[PDB]
C-alpha cells in the first residue's frame, strides 16, 4: 500500500512533464541516426538512444 | 607518343601516391585523431530533428530551403555539406534551430525506370535469333560496336547513326532483335510501346515522352526501343480534330528529342514498325533516322533455322519431322513458328503422350494458320 500511494503522489508531482510524439520509422542507417516520419508533420532523422 | 605520355604520367602517379601515402601510413598517427575530431565536430553541428527540401540554389553558401509547412526559409549553407549534390528538388537536411543546410538525402526515385526496364537480359540471344545475319550485322554496326569500340568512329571522324528503323510485316523478330541487343549490350536498354504514350489529356503524352528521353540520357547511354508509332500521328495531317492534333504535337516533341536545338547524348533510338510508307516523311529524315532495315518474312531456310532454334528446348520425336511445316509456302513469322511449336506441345500434352508427333505438329499448323 505504501508503494502504491508513493507512486500516486509522485505521479501527480511529475506529470507536469510533457509526453512524447509517435513517429513512423521510414529508414535506418548508422546507429547515430535513423529516419522517421512524425505525423502529421514531415519526415526527419533522429538520434536514437541506447535501446 | 601519346602512349608514352600516358605511361610516363601513370607511373608517376603510382610512384608518387603509393610511396608518400605509405610513408605517412607507416607513421599512421596525425590522421585518425584528426578524422575523429572532424567527425565529432560535424555531429556537434546540430543534428536534432531535421529535414529540408531544396527549392533552388542562389549561389555558393546561399540557398532557399522549404519545409513541409512551406518553411521556404533562405539560409546560408554550411560547407560541411557534400556540395554539388544540391539539385533543385533534392531532399536537404536542416538544423532544427537555424535550419542550416548540412546534408542531403533522397535515395529514392520514381519507379518509371523499374517499370519500363523489365528483364534487361531476356532469354533470347543472337543464338536464339535463327537467321537474318545481314540485319544482325547491320544493327550491330549501328548500335553496339559504336559503344563497345568507341575508337573507330572517334579516329575516323563521324559519329554513329542515331535512329534506326526496323520495318516489316506484323511479326518478324523486331522485339526479339531488340531483346538480343539489350542482352548482348551492357547498356540499360529501354522497352517502350506505342499504346501507352497516348494519354488522356493534352500535354500528358509529350510530357512523359520528354521524361522518358531524359531518363534514357541520364541513367545510361543505352537504347530506347520505340515500338509501333503508326498508331501515333501518321505524318502531320491537316490538324483538325483535337486528339490527332495533340498526337501530332507528341510526334513533334519526339522529333525535337530525336534531333533538337541543344544536343544529344550517347542514347540510340530503335524504332519498330509494321508499316513504314505511312510514317511521317519528315520524322525519318536522314539526319535523324538512318539504316531503315527490312525485316521480311523468313524464307524456307530461315524457317528451318527458326524451327530449329525454337525447338532446341524441345525434345522432338524421332518420327517428328520438321519439314512438313517448312512445306507451307505462306505467311509464317517467327511468332507463327513459336505458336506452331507451342500448340504441338500442348496438344501432345492433352492427348497424354509425352512425345510430340508429326500429326500433332500438322494439327498445330492448321490451327495456327489464320487465313
Ligand atoms: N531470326 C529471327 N527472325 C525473326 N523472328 C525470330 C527469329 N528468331 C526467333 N524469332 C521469333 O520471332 C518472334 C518475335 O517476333 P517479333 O519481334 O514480336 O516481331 P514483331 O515485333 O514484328 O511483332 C519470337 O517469338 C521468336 O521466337
Ligand atoms: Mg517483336
Amino acid at each position: 500500500l505504501n508503494a502504491k500511494v508513493r507512486l500516486l503522489r509522485e505521479e501527480l508531482q511529475l506529470l507536469q512533464e510533457q509526453g512524447s510524439y509517435v513517429g513512423e520509422v521510414v529508414r535506418a542507417m548508422d546507429k547515430k541516426k535513423v529516419l522517421v516520419k512524425v505525423h502529421p508533420e514531415g519526415k526527419f532523422v533522429v538520434d536514437v538512444d541506447k535501446n | 607518343r601519346l602512349k608514352l605520355l600516358k605511361l610516363e604520367r601513370i607511373k608517376d602517379y603510382l610512384l608518387m601516391e603509393e610511396e608518400f601515402i605509405r610513408n605517412q601510413e607507416q607513421m599512421k598517427p596525425l590522421e585518425e585523431k584528426q578524422e575523429e575530431e572532424r567527425s565529432k565536430v560535424d555531429d556537434l553541428r546540430g543534428t536534432p530533428m531535421s529535414v529540408g527540401t531544396l527549392e533552388e540554389i542562389i549561389d555558393d553558401n546561399h540557398a532557399i530551403v522549404s519545409t513541409s509547412v512551406g518553411s521556404e526559409h533562405y539560409v546560408s549553407i554550411l560547407s560541411f555539406v557534400d556540395k554539388d549534390l544540391l539539385e533543385p528538388g533534392c531532399s536537404v537536411l536542416l538544423n532544427h534551430k537555424v535550419h542550416a543546410v548540412i546534408g542531403v538525402l533522397m535515395d529514392d526515385t520514381d519507379p518509371l525506370v523499374t517499370v519500363m526496364k523489365v528483364e534487361k537480359a531476356p532469354q533470347e540471344t543472337y543464338a536464339d535469333i535463327g537467321g537474318l545475319d545481314n540485319q544482325i550485322q547491320e544493327i550491330k554496326e549501328s548500335v553496339e560496336l559504336p559503344l563497345t569500340h568507341p575508337e573507330y568512329y572517334e579516329e575516323m571522324g563521324i559519329k554513329p547513326p542515331k535512329g534506326v528503323i526496323l520495318y516489316g510485316p506484323p511479326g518478324t523478330g523486331k522485339t526479339l532483335l531488340a531483346k538480343a541487343v539489350a542482352n548482348q549490350t551492357s547498356a540499360t536498354f529501354l522497352r517502350v510501346v506505342g499504346s501507352e504514350l497516348i494519354q488522356k489529356y493534352l500535354g500528358d503524352g509529350p510530357k512523359l515522352v520528354r521524361e522518358l528521353f531524359r531518363v534514357a540520357e541520364e541513367h545510361a547511354p543505352s537504347i530506347v526501343f520505340i515500338d509501333e508509332i503508326d498508331a501515333i500521328g501518321t505524318k502531320r495531317y491537316d490538324s483538325n480534330s483535337g486528339g490527332e492534333r495533340e498526337i501530332q504535337r507528341t510526334m513533334l516533341e519526339l522529333l525535337n528529342q530525336l534531333d533538337g536545338f541543344d544536343s544529344r547524348g550517347d542514347v540510340k533510338v530503335i524504332m519498330a514498325t509494321n508499316r513504314i510508307e505511312t510514317l511521317d516523311p519528315a520524322l525519318i529524315r536522314p539526319g535523324r533516322i538512318d539504316r531503315k532495315i527490312e525485316f521480311p518474312l523468313p524464307d524456307e531456310k530461315t524457317k528451318k533455322r527458326i524451327f530449329q532454334i525454337h525447338t532446341s528446348r524441345m525434345t522432338l520425336a524421332d518420327d517428328v519431322t520438321l519439314d512438313d511445316l517448312i512445306m507451307a509456302k505462306d505467311d509464317l513469322s517467327g511468332a507463327d513458328i513459336k505458336a506452331i511449336c507451342t500448340e504441338a506441345g500442348l496438344m501432345a500434352l492433352r492427348e497424354r503422350r509425352m512425345k510430340v508427333t508429326n500429326e500433332d505438329f500438322k494439327k498445330s499448323k492448321e490451327n495456327v494458320l489464320y487465313k
